[PDB]
């Protein structure tokens, strides 16, 4: 539809509300994995195939998975029934509708119109994300170096903490 | 620490503030802040004592959420101006976020709860770095953006800090926390003049660094985290009793010593700008800070507390000396006042 | 916000009702904020206990707000002199006294009276002399 | 403040323009103070390290009195410049924007009538 | 910035990409490349305090090249109007809405 | 986008309220903390994409790379805590009082 | 002095360690002819034999090494310990606290020799074994309960940092036979000591010291007869396998920090001076100032080693 | 008037006013949740301080 993004945006807020009610450590991981799926989709909507898939590849299964992993190792003591949380969550599901509603009557609005892909070359190539992300190696080679040191000194920071 | 790791970490703890200061693309300023967060956490848990893990886990959560808030400000700006950096046009709320966030990393005012607690569980050494080479980074970001921040908020965080710092300090007896509290206070003065004359913030900082760095290397010379512990200074090492006395009164604003200049010129600049309401209240409770400074003076110098018999044993053995920095930073700090005009 | 400001617009000693209402609100607002910090830190034992504390702090603060407003307005009315720090001091004097009572302490009333009244008086002077608080940088 | 000035040297200590200013006399009271400030640092060090206060490190005493002083001449040389820039900048503005800083005529007391409060 | 080790060293690791009009890869100019230029060649040599009042035409425009909100209000208003009229049939879906009208290359 | 950009921003505030209102397990917090980084990553990517500002796409990822390590440090502290107490409840972290 | 510079450039303890390089303590009752065994074992493996810690062991350690006056050395008398048990002034606790500080200095000096030269260490009784005297003292009226807590607090604060004895030797002779051993040695203060107090000392070892250390280190129990036969005991030490114990994890980069600690005596006993004010331990400001303002005026002590001209130091004007 | 009334009013009272104020501000659980919430309150008030003085 035209509200291709809004609906999704709404789902992203629902997942964030789930993480915010701080549900059981791994039941909510799912929540993230859900909104990460959702955010992966929105970016794709705007044409960021690479940037999008990237999230589905790194935060989704790399970061998040490792997160729950550790949950299992510790902090998954799985000792308030999440169902109570789901009860509240349901409240917010529509409570947010309230927040939107005021501005809904106030109304941009009426779903989502041309509030996406503002300008795109009706002709032409090389217009695609991943050409921009690959500026790490031409004209933006300082972001690349500092990220390196993050991960690189990350190794040394982690082991030192672990030890 | 495998000396290699020591190098990588220390480099990061030092590349962290330096990238922040040098770059203009805010993003690069954010990652400078991010590195500092990552580099400091390993050192904080070096003893790995149960208190330490608590310290780092607090420092990290407080630092991390603030880092995320600073990033949100940069992300929002990017959509209100394509630029990756704050400009005259910036929405006021965008800047206020940056003030709150950066005032959390620096630990000013109503966000002053983490610092006293992390200063209590970390070693005296890493205490210094956590107090003085980690304040340079955020302050740089603020000083750069001063023209745009709000005069009202800063002042409120300034005044609050002064009060919280002072009041907190009065009760504390642990030295690490007395210093943590002082830093909150001095940090307050610094952020008070930022909107008006940033150049004075950089003086009220250096002087704080030239005052606190000698003070802590003094606390650790005898590694005393208690006033009772520093009070037996007269037996362990008598000479530092004289300068410890002046440096602490210098940390508070008493007039002959170097410490008056930062307060004096900040008050002169605020009165020049007409805040004779705000400046007056700050100076007054600033006087509360000296009370707890002098109470320590009493215990350590003006009165001689009783010592244990084993203290004679520690005297016998040659006392490992205090680095030269102590002297050069004790004198340049206790008495440079005759040279104020050129400092400002 | 156009509201609170109204307090200042009408000459002092006049329209006490509005004055007292506004002053009462400010105190009450402070009450809420104060209770909030008091509950967030130094938490309570039961939700109700804390709801009570919020109430206690709110009312006490609302009271100090009212008497300040009422006393200052009336003192000015009865005295017929609209511009006088003394009006406010009497008001602040009273406000402190309410705080003292709520805290059931004559001593607090002492410090309360002096300190609180002095502060309020200074507010009057501040307004009379056009003192500027939290000023914009004009260097 | 003074940063953002035209021609600002982005990272330089003292721009050559500061050559035009007189050099600080080596015996300027201030540099001499820095000297004493230094000697004291030295003496203090000896004391904290428990050495004969004055008769020890006579080499160090020199390093100190001579490090501080060296620093001074080159610092004061700059701070002097900074202040000098301040006038160049200040005086210039007074002129470029003359109307805002107008010369005022002060009536001889004969004319002005300040009221007289008697002490009695 | 606070310590300009970049200008001094002449390096430009952080300045080349701060605004939308900076060199975009493959010279694919972004939206507004026109305005931001007009709003920063204006505010060059004039400090901010005076890049904020007189160079307000170029920001008021660049604030609408990118937010593109005043447009919305126009279009959204237009939309409503159509709706009301159409409901009473006052207005009919244009030939465009009817499609055809010779969609051409 | 203007509409959506709101949802993401409130997502970040709902994630903000989460990390500033702890409850038992820390791993929940760190998890919440990450919810923000996702919201920031999504918003940065979205505007960069509709501004056709390709010179800035590097950032959306630099944000994630730094955020990942940031989280790595966070979890190692967490593992350190349930090794010293073994229950990972923000509740026992009070020795420093 | 040793520093990370030295560690970075060679100077690693690991490459200086050899089989004969261990921390071996021999502990016994007041009279176990322990001294001989140690010097004997020492002679066997060339181990630096450290003598039993003394009141003036620290003074022999520092500067001139001439014995200090009693008040300069903390005013402790083992002699008065015995003739006046449960004394009003508490010389017995002050004696014990100074003794713990002395062995802390001795153990640290021993570890410094071990990690630097690599020669193994024999120090007789250790800090770990010191507690038996206090346990027995509290068992009788010698020390009160808090006094015990103050020693335990100092022990908990300082002893864990130092690595455990590699092996411990136990030269045991029965409660009655040590008292006859006491009877013939000449001092009269050692004589007339409580049989029950000696009972409490050896009992405290058997009940607590040997089992505790039986995992932390290779305890080698020896009866008197095995003793007086250094050869046999020495043989057995060379026989035990130095495996079980915390010493296994001491990598070079870990030893460096331990070395830098023992290298700093002022820290070794930093927690020995903790400001806990039990009455026996307290110097007192007026007496303490006089004792310090007097100890500091002794020749060669006024200034740091190398700088006091009284004893003949020179080159002070360039040091 | 000397001793008690002129020492209880000016010199001593100021002693007490503060002493009591430090006792309330420094009696903190040390728990992170409490402290953090207070950060929440602050964000809220500052959000408003900007809002009302828009
Ligand atoms: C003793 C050692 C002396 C070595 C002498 C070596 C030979 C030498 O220098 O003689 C030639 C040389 C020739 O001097 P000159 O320039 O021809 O003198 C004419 C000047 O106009 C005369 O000088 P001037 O007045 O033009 O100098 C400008 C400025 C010069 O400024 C200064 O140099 C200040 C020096 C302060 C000492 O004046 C001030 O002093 C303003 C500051 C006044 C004090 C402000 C601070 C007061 C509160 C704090 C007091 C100090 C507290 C210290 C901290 C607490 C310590 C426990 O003499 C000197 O320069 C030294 C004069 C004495 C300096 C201070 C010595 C102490
Ligand atoms: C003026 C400014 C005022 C700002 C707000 C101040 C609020 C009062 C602060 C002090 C409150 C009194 C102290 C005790 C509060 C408390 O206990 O709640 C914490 C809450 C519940 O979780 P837990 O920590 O387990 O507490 C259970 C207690 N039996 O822990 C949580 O709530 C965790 C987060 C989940 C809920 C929020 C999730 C986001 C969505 C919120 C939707 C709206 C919710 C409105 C409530
Ligand atoms: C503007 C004026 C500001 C105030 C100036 C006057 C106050 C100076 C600061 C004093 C602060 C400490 C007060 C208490 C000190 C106690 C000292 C003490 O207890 O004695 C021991 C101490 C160290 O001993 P040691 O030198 O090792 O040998 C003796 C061993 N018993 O013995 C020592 O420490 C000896 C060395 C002490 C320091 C000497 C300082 C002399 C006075 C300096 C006056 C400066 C006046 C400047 C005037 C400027 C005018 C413009
Ligand atoms: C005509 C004379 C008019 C005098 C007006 C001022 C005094 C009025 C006193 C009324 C009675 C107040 C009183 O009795 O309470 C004293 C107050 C609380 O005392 P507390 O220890 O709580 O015990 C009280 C038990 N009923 O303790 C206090 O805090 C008293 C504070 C007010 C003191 C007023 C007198 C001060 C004199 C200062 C003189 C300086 C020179
Ligand atoms: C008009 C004349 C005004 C005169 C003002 C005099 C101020 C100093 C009077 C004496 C204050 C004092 O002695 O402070 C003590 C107080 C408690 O600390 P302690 O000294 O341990 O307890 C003794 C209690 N008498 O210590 C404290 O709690 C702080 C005491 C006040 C210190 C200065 C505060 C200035 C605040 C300005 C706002
Ligand atoms: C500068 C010089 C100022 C000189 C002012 C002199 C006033 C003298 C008044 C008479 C003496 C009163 C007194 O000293 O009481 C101290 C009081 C004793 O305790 P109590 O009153 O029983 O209540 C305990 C509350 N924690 O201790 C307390 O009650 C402390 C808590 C109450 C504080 C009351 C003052 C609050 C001021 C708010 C000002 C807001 C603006
Ligand atoms: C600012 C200068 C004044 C500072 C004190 C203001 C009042 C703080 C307060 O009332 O908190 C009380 C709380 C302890 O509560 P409790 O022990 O119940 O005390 C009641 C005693 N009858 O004590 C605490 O919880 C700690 C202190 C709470 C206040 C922290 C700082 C509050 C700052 C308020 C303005 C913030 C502006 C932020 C702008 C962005
Ligand atoms: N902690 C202590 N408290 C009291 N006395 C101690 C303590 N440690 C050692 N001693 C004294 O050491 C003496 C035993 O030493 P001894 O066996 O004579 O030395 P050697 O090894 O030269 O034979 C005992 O008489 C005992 O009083």
């Amino acid at each position: 539809m035209n509200n291709y993004i809004f609906v999704l945006s709404s789902l992203f807020l629902v997942g964030c509300l789930g993480l915010a009610l701080k549900p059981s450590p791994i039941y909510g991981g799912l929540g993230l994995i859900v909104s990460g799926f959702v955010g992966c989709l929105m970016v794709l909507g705007f044409g960021g195939s690479f940037l999008g898939l990237m999230v589905f590849l790194i935060y989704l299964g790399g970061m998040l998975v490792v997160f729950g992993y550790t949950t299992a190792m510790a902090t998954e003591e799985y000792p308030g029934s999440n169902w109570l949380i789901l009860g509240f969550l349901v409240l917010g599901v529509i409570m947010e509708v309230f927040l939107i509603c005021v501005l809904n009557y106030y109304d941009l609005g009426d779903g989502l119109g041309d509030w996406l892909m503002y300008e795109v070359d009706d002709v032409g190539v090389m217009l695609e994300g991943g050409i921009g992300v690959a500026a790490m190696y031409s004209c933006a080679t300082w972001m690349m170096v500092v990220a390196g040191w993050s991960l690189f000194a990350g190794i040394f920071i982690i082991i030192e903490i672990t030890r | 620490m495998n000396p290699i790791t020591l190098a990588i970490i220390y480099f990061t703890i030092f590349l962290g503030p330096v990238i922040t200061m040098s770059s203009t693309n805010l993003m690069l300023m954010w990652v400078g802040l991010e590195f500092s967060l990552l580099a400091i956490i390993p050192m904080l848990i070096n003893k790995k004592n149960p208190r330490s893990t608590e310290a780092a886990t607090k420092y990290f959560v407080t630092q991390a959420t603030a880092s995320m808030i600073i990033l949100l400000a940069i992300v929002l700006n990017y959509k209100q101006l394509g630029t990756w950096m704050f400009q005259q046009q910036t929405n006021g709320l965008i800047l206020n976020m940056t003030l709150m966030a950066l005032s959390m990393k620096l630990g000013l005012a109503p966000f002053h709860f983490w610092l006293p607690e992390v200063t209590q569980g970390i070693p005296l050494h890493m205490g210094l770095i956590l107090l003085t080479w980690q304040k340079i980074a955020p302050l740089s970001i603020l000083i750069q953006i001063y023209p745009l921040l709000n005069s009202t908020i800063i002042l409120m965080l300034a005044i609050t800090s002064i009060f919280m710092g002072a009041w907190g300090g009065l009760n504390q007896t642990q030295m690490r926390k007395i210093m943590a509290y002082s830093s909150i206070a001095h940090m307050g003065w610094m952020l008070a003049i930022l909107p008006y004359n940033p150049s004075l913030t950089l003086l009220n900082l250096m002087i704080y660094i030239i005052l606190t760095a000698p003070m802590f290397m003094a606390l650790m010379l005898n590694n005393s985290m208690t006033i009772n512990s520093i009070s037996l200074l007269w037996n362990k090492t008598p000479a530092m009793l004289t300068m410890i006395s002046l440096m602490l009164l210098s940390l508070g604003g008493l007039p002959p010593l170097t410490g008056f200049l930062p307060k004096w010129i900040i008050i002169t600049e605020l009165m020049k700008n007409n805040c004779l309401i705000m400046a007056t209240l700050m100076a007054m409770m600033a006087l509360l800070n000296l009370f707890f400074y002098t109470r320590l003076i009493y215990s350590t110098s003006l009165t001689m507390f009783p010592t244990n018999n084993n203290s004679k044993m520690m005297t016998h053995q040659t006392k490992t000396k205090p680095n030269l920095m102590f002297s050069t930073l004790a004198i340049m700090s206790t008495m440079t006042l005759p040279l104020a005009p050129q400092l400002i | 916000k156009r509201f609170f400001e109204s307090y200042h617009e009408v000459p002092d000693g006049t329209q006490c009702h509005r004055k007292t209402y506004i002053t009462t609100a400010l105190g009450g607002i402070c009450g809420i904020i104060g209770s909030a910090y008091s509950v967030s830190l130094n938490p309570a034992d039961s939700t109700l206990e804390a709801v009570a504390r919020v109430g206690r702090y709110t009312f006490t603060a609302a009271a100090i707000g009212a008497m300040f407003g009422l006393t200052t307005c009336v003192s000015a009315q009865v005295r017929e002199k609209p511009d006088d720090p003394l009006n406010y001091f009497i008001g602040g004097c009273a406000g402190g006294l309410t705080l003292g009572a709520r805290t059931h302490s004559y001593g607090t009333a002492a410090m309360g009276c002096v300190y609180m009244g002095t502060a309020a008086a200074l507010f009057k002077i501040g307004k009379l002399e056009g003192w500027e608080l939290f000023p914009t940088p004009k260097v | 403040m003074m940063n953002g000035r035209p021609g600002h040297e982005p990272l330089k200590f003292l721009p050559d323009e500061a050559r035009s200013l007189p050099p600080p006399k080596l015996n300027d009271p201030r540099l001499v103070y820095m000297g004493l400030l230094g000697y004291c640092t030295g003496l203090m060090d000896n004391m904290l390290r428990m050495r004969p206060v004055m008769r020890a490190g006579l080499h160090r005493q020199l390093l100190f009195v001579t490090s501080f002083v060296f620093a001074g001449y080159f610092y004061l040389k700059r701070q002097n410049y900074l202040y000098a820039v301040k006038d160049h900048d200040m005086f210039g503005y007074i002129k470029l924007h003359p109307e805002d800083f107008p010369e005022k005529e002060k009536k001889t007391y004969a004319e002005i009538l300040e009221p007289f409060h008697p002490v009695r | 910035p606070f310590l300009d080790i970049q200008k001094k060293l002449g390096i430009s690791l952080d300045r080349h990409f701060m605004f939308l009009s900076a060199e975009q890869p493959y010279k694919n100019a972004a939206r507004c490349h026109a305005f931001e230029k007009e709003w920063i060649e204006c505010a060059h040599g004039i400090g901010g305090t005076r890049a904020k009042k007189e160079c307000k035409i170029e920001f008021d425009d660049f604030e609408e090249c990118l937010l593109r909100y005043k447009t919305m209000r126009r279009m959204h208003d237009i939309k409503k109007q159509r709706e009301k009229l159409m409901k009473e049939g006052k207005y009919t879906p244009p030939p465009h809405h009817s499609g055809r009208e010779e969609p051409r290359p | 986008m203007p509409s959506t950009f709101f949802n993401l921003t409130m997502a970040f505030s709902l994630s903000l309220l989460g990390t500033l209102m702890f409850r038992s397990h820390l791993m929940s917090t760190l998890l919440c903390l990450e919810g923000m980084v996702l919201s920031l990553f999504i918003m940065t990517s979205v505007t960069s994409l509709n501004s056709n500002s390709m010179s800035s796409m590097p950032i959306p990822i630099t944000i994630l790379v730094f955020a990942a390590c940031e989280a790595a440090v966070g979890l190692a502290l967490l593992v350190k805590v349930s090794n010293t107490y073994g229950t990972d409840y923000v509740q026992n972290l009070n020795l420093l009082q | 002095r040793y520093g990370l510079l030295a560690a970075i450039l060679g100077d690693k303890t690991t490459k200086k360690l050899h089989e004969y390089s261990r921390v071996i303590t021999v502990d016994g009752n007041i009279c176990s002819g322990k001294n001989k065994l140690a010097k004997e074992i020492a002679q066997q493996l060339g181990m630096k034999h450290y003598p039993e810690a003394g009141i003036q062991y620290s003074s022999t350690t520092t500067g001139d090494g001439r014995p200090l006056d009693i008040e300069f050395s903390g005013s402790c008398s083992l002699e008065k310990f015995y003739d006046d048990p449960k004394s009003n002034d508490g010389n017995s606790y002050r004696l014990q606290s100074w003794l713990y500080a002395s062995r802390l200095l001795q153990y640290a000096d021993a570890l410094e020799h071990l990690l630097s030269t690599g020669q193994g260490v024999v120090l007789e009784r250790s800090i770990y074994s010191d507690f038996v005297f206090l346990e027995a003292m509290y068992n009788q009226g010698y020390i009160r309960k808090q006094c015990v807590d103050h020693y335990n607090e100092i022990k908990r604060l300082t002893l864990p940092e130092y690595l455990p004895p590699h092996a411990v030797i136990y030269i045991d002779v029965p409660v009655p036979e040590v008292q006859s051993r006491i009877q013939k040695k000449g001092d009269p203060h050692e004589m007339k000591v409580t049989s029950a107090y000696l009972q409490d000392i050896e009992n405290a070892y058997k009940k607590t010291f040997l089992p505790k250390m039986s995992e932390m280190c290779e305890v080698l129990v020896y009866d008197s007869w095995e003793a007086e036969d250094p050869t046999k005991v020495v043989e057995d030490i060379e026989y035990l396998k130095y495996n079980k114990g915390p010493w296994l994890k001491q990598d070079d980069w870990t030893f460096h920090y331990l070395r830098m600690l023992v290298q700093d005596k002022t820290e070794v006993l930093n927690y020995t001076t903790i400001p806990v004010y039990l009455p026996e331990i307290t110097i007192g400001a007026h007496q303490g100032s006089r004792i310090y303002n007097s100890f500091r005026e002794l020749p060669g002590r006024k200034y740091a080693p190398g700088y006091n001209a009284e004893v003949g130091d020179k080159w002070i004007w360039l040091k | 008037l000397d001793l008690i009334w002129l020492e209880k009013t000016i010199p001593k009272s100021t002693s007490t006013l503060h002493t009591n104020m430090t006792t309330l501000t420094t009696n903190q659980k040390g728990l992170i949740k409490l402290y953090f919430m207070s950060f929440l309150i602050n964000i809220i008030l500052i959000i408003i301080l900007y809002s009302i003085n828009l």
